[PDB]
RNA sequence: CACAUGUUCC
RNA sequence: GGUUCGAAGACGAUCAGAUACCGUCGUAGUUCCGACCAUAAACGAUGCCGACUGGCGAUGCGGCGGCGUUAUUCCCAUGACCCGCCGGGCAGCUUCCGGGAAACCAAAGUCUUUGGGUUCCGGGGGGAGUAUGGUUGCAAAGCUGAAACUUAAAGGAAUUGA
């Protein structure tokens, strides 16, 4: 990830980026955040840098890597747009999905047979998963964070400055991950494209289902 | 009893022994 | 302390010697009013003369009568 | 007023070492405070300090290292004799094992340990560990 | 530490953070123990090995846990010095 | 009466695979099953009751009195633990903070004072420890001392294998929870100070879960 | 104890504010201190507003409304349900109910 | 006031999600189906878990219930979740990019390229809500 | 528009 | 000089009684000038000077820079807005900095790891801010200020009932 040109920067992920708006940030800033970003433009949007981006994204891409055992890495979301990208990240993958309403007491309380024991916190919103934060405080946990410029750094241990407010841009940054962390583990090869198409881990809204049918009718 | 009447109470007290010495002299 | 000076002990043990006389233990045996209000002035014991045998009604819950003498 | 010019440097410093600073900057830089952090330099407390010299009061910025516990400053200056030199680090330094007591004399500024090997007493400074 | 004679007397030595500098308590249960994964320059896969880092529970609840293994993982290499 | 794991962590104390509470504390991994202690230090550990709390609260038809137990535990040699439990009865209370006291052993720094010959017998350096108003200092005392201290404290200091040691107490200490808990706040900063003797680089080795990350797997869940 | 942060009022740099009167007595409140309600409503609601409309000479006339700048003191605001006590979480929310009818 | 407790509902929601194709919709044949497939100790609860039942049946051919766990609505939502459209949504050769944003690619390594279109920012900054 | 007051122990 | 209000007082209601709360009057006073008086819950219940220790959005003044909308109209520059930066000015929000018995505190932190400087002030509760002495004041009263004796609690924060 370090000045590796294997590991640089691909011009087939910049028109991505750009596309799903991910490099739209908010519009106020939090002051962990202020390395992030390349400048705020005229109407306050922050624009986060997507190269830099790109480097934290290569990061936490060591992490699921360097877990021995796949299945033992917890990846939560709450809001209502991300459990479609992280359900097939945890298959793909092999890690542990868990969709929406997260119990309090899956990392402290025995007696509950949702009681799991990761090694590592994947979250889509600091803001929308701040109590998975609270039981990664109890145990050690080194935890990852898709942040924005609003998204607070508590009990975060590791960042990727992206947008997780945008629909396109939220299923995007896991179809990233999806593919770099089969890509140090031998699985995809780096010289072909990896054949899945991005609007699988995309939210789809019920009137967006209810809209595609009659176009397949 | 409030704090502020025994200091009034006080004063009126104070005032009448003031009057009982004064005669004396 | 709260002044720190170098050459402040005259403040000090000022300070000390002023507020010594706001502490009850020091205050009762540094003046003559509470020895000349002692009965026994000092002494550990007394010789007396008995003119009358007193009864003292006693205080709150226990309730008694204690024997005493005037002496 | 500012009127100790190393009990505001000392206590700067260990403000920053608290929250862990890297490096910290002091507003004045004195001949006593450049021999204060020389002392502690040798035994290896900080990391290197370079001082910034304008044409006025210069400014210091120290590297810090997470070696130092706290350093301390003694006001006023009382003089220490060799005699309850020892009475002086045993109230004041945690253990016998380490902790420096400063403190300056004729033959310079140095720790209670050169002063003993020197034979020589002198003012108080200050106490870091 | 050390006694007299020359033999190590601790139980245990416990361990520091990697960039506070302090030494890790025992109830620290916020703790972090990171494992990084090398990639090999050519092929650009995983080797096997790690480039691990700790970081005390203070750090993470003041924020600075990402920006911490941040500014050694530009130091180790892992992060490209440009950024 | 057999022992089945409930936590992880104490899957590999089952399979003979973790070597001491050591390198559990290196990683501060959290303990939650009282029995990881007793497999350890099932035989040197012994318990001792401080006191009897009856605390009661006001409702409607009487006062609901319950008891608070006041347990501090450990072997005379590097370890020393203390447990609260206030349940309705008072030997169930006892046997619950027994519980609690196992999990919360720490342990101990041993140092010399001045000289550094034969076995470490006192506090390295001066720790304390405080909560609520009372707050105890811990002294390094020269060998055959003994432990100068209140009585309560002294049976905590037994246990915590310091010999010699001077303290000092400051606040309310007629209230027993917090006197106890202020001194055994003390002992256990003695891994949280930092020591010069300690301004190595610590060697990272590999972490106790990992290590046996296959061997967790492949015979349960 | 100190139940407000503010002490019930609005001075913070000022040390002594005027006095006002209140509306249903005549307690001499403090201006910051005071609960100040500004109504605004028509002279007429319900019943009276539609009557005089064909009986006015004028078609096609709005009717003009009333403007009155309640000031209530402590008890009297509290007595007539201006404002409620609140739990100590609640007393820090200091932002205006919600205005839709 | 006929208000269901939790007997009464928990015993019913485990009916549904195993005998989907045994129950029915109106409440007498659900009741003497309920009769052989549950240990049920009075007529009373009988009628009773028949009954509250028949009121979730309704709810069932309306749409999804919240907890309830269906092996033929998950079949609809399962491709539903693996629904893949005949193109992706991030190929579009159409991408309006912000002018700022065009200084930033251009210091990057990949400042020119094919499909990118720069448009005109707004003059004039108003972004914030009012105050109050 | 008024609702003033009721010894001590658990 | 006294409009209004209004200690005292008068009268009418209420009540067992009102010498109170309610209502009608109403002296002193409340209004202006010249002299005393120096006491307030005179409060941020938080002495004054100096340094350090997170952010966040506001607001007052002054200064600096900048697309742009809008007036003199004939635009530069000045006004009114918008976007930021600087110094302190009153504040607010927020969090495991840290502290405190807690309530809570950017100070009430940088304290048993105790020392930047300098004043005032407290030693369980009453007696008592009392007596006496001194001093000021036309007076009211202001400042300083006990002891004899009595007492095992008084008190502060917080929890649960009533
Ligand atoms: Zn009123």
């Amino acid at each position: 990830s370090g000045a590796l040109d294997v590991l640089q920067m691909k011009e087939e992920d910049v028109l991505k980026f750009l596309a799903a708006g991910t490099h739209l940030g908010g519009t106020n800033l939090d002051f962990q955040m202020e390395q992030y970003i390349y400048k705020r433009k005229s109407d306050g949007i922050y624009i986060i840098n997507l190269k830099r981006t790109w480097e934290k994204l290569l990061l936490a891409a060591r992490a699921i890597v360097a877990i021995e055992n796949p299945a033992d890495v917890s990846v939560i979301s709450s809001r209502n747009t991300g459990q479609r990208a992280v359900l097939k990240f945890a298959a793909a993958t092999g890690a542990t999905p868990i969709a929406g309403r997260f119990t309090p007491g899956t990392f402290t309380n025995q007696i509950q047979t949702a009681f799991r024991e990761p090694r590592l916190l994947v979250v889509t919103d600091p803001r929308a998963d701040h109590q998975p934060l609270t039981e990664a405080s109890y145990v050690n946990l080194p935890t990852i964070a898709l942040c924005n410029t609003d998204s607070p750094l508590r009990y975060v241990d590791i960042a990727i400055p992206c947008n997780n407010k945008g629909a396109h841009s939220v299923g995007l940054m896991w179809w990233m991950l999806a593919r770099e962390v089969l890509r140090m583990r031998g699985t995809i090869s780096r010289e072909h494209p990896w054949e899945v198409m991005p609007d699988l881990y995309f939210y789809r809204d019920p009137e967006e289902i209810e809209k595609e049918e009659q176009a397949a009718a | 009893m409030r704090a502020k009447w025994r200091k009034k109470r006080m004063r009126r007290l104070k005032r009448k022994r003031r009057k009982m010495r004064q005669r004396s002299k | 302390g709260k002044c720190r000076g170098l050459r402040t002990a005259r403040k000090l043990r000022s300070h000390r010697r002023d507020q010594k006389w706001h502490d009850k233990q020091y205050k009762k045996a540094h003046l003559g009013t509470a020895l000349k209000a002692n009965p026994f002035g000092g002494a550990s014991h007394a010789k007396g003369i008995v003119l009358e045998k007193v009864g003292v009604e006693a205080k709150q819950p226990n309730s008694a009568i204690r024997k005493c003498v005037r002496v | 007023v500012r009127m100790n010019v190393l009990a505001d440097a000392l206590k700067s410093i260990n403000n920053a070492e608290k929250r862990g600073k890297r490096q910290v900057l002091i507003r004045p830089c004195s001949k006593v405070i450049v021999r204060f952090l020389t002392v502690m330099m040798k035994h290896g407390y900080i990391g290197e300090f370079e001082i910034i010299d304008d044409h006025r009061a210069g400014k210091i910025v120290v590297n810090l290292t997470g070696r130092l516990n706290k350093c301390g400053v003694i006001s006023p200056r009382f003089d220490v004799q060799l005699k309850d030199l020892e009475k002086w680090q045993n109230n004041l330094l945690p253990s016998r094992q380490f902790g420096f007591i400063v403190l300056t004399t004729s033959a310079g500024i140095m720790d209670h340990e050169e002063a003993r090997r020197k034979h020589t007493g002198g003012k108080i400074l200050g106490f870091f560990f | 530490m050390q006694n007299d004679a020359g033999e190590f007397v601790d139980l245990y030595v416990p361990r520091k953070c990697s960039a506070s500098n302090r030494i890790i308590g025992a109830k620290d249960h916020a703790s972090i123990q990171m494992n990084v994964a090398e990639v090999d320059k050519v092929t650009g896969r995983f080797n096997g090995q790690f480039k691990t880092y700790a970081i005390c529970g203070a750090i993470r609840r003041m924020g600075e846990s990402d920006d911490s293994i941040l500014r050694l993982a530009k130091a180790d290499g892992i992060v490209s010095k440009n950024f | 009466k057999e022992w089945l794991p409930v936590t992880k962590l104490g899957r590999l104390v089952k399979d003979m695979k973790i070597k001491s509470l050591e390198e559990i504390y290196l990683f501060s991994l959290p303990i939650k099953e009282s029995e990881i202690i007793d497999f350890f230090l099932g035989a040197s550990l012994k318990d001792e009751v401080l006191k009897i709390m009856p605390v009661q609260k006001q409702t409607r038809a009487g006062q609901r009195t319950r008891f608070k137990a006041f347990v501090a535990i450990g072997d005379y040699n590097g370890h020393v633990g203390l447990g609260v439990k206030c349940s309705k009865e008072v030997a169930t209370a006892i046997r619950g903070a027994i519980i609690l006291a196992k999990l919360s052993i720490v342990p101990v720094r041993r140092g010399y004072w001045g000289n550094k010959i034969g076995k470490p017998h006192t506090v390295p350096c001066k720790v304390t420890g405080r909560c609520g108003s009372v707050l105890v200092r811990l002294i390094p005392a020269p060998r055959g001392t003994g432990i100068v201290s209140a009585p309560v404290p002294k049976k905590l200091l037994m246990m915590a294998g310091i010999d010699d040691c001077y303290t000092s107490a400051r606040g309310c200490t007629a209230t027993l929870g917090n006197f106890a808990k202020a001194t055994f706040d003390a002992i256990s900063k003695t891994y949280s100070y930092l020591t010069p003797d300690l301004w190595k680089e610590t060697v990272f080795t590999k972490s106790p879960y990992q290590e046996f990350t296959d061997h967790l797997v492949k015979t349960h869940t | 104890t100190k139940k407000r942060r503010n002490n019930g009022r609005a001075k913070k740099g000022r040390g002594h504010v005027q006095p006002i009167r209140c509306t249903n007595c005549a307690r001499c409140v403090p201006k910051d201190k005071a609960i100040k309600k500004f109504v605004i409503r028509n002279i007429v609601e319900a019943a009276a507003v539609r009557d005089i409309s064909e009986a006015s000479v004028f078609d096609a006339y709005v009717l003009p409304k009333l403007y009155v700048k309640l000031h209530y003191c402590v008890s009297c605001a509290i007595h007539s349900k201006v404002v409620r006590n609140r739990s100590r979480e609640a007393r820090k929310d200091r932002t205006p109910p919600p205005r839709f009818r | 006031g006929r208000v269901r407790t939790k007997t009464v509902k928990k015993a019913a929601r485990v009916i549904i999600e195993k005998y989907y194709t045994r129950l029915g919709n109106d409440f007498h044949t659900n009741k003497r189906v309920c009769e052989e497939i549950a240990i049920i100790p009075s007529k009373k609860l009988r009628n009773k878990i028949a009954g509250y039942v028949t009121h979730l049946m309704k709810r069932i051919q309306r749409g999804p219930v919240r907890g309830i766990s269906i092996k033929l609505q998950e079949e609809e939502r399962e491709r539903r979740d693996n629904y893949v459209p005949e193109v992706s949504a991030l190929d579009q050769e159409i991408i309006e990019v912000d002018p700022d944003t065009k200084e930033m690619l251009k210091l990057l390594d990949f400042g020119s390229l094919s499909n990118l279109q720069v448009t005109q920012p707004t003059v004039g900054m108003n972004f914030k809500t009012p105050r109050g």
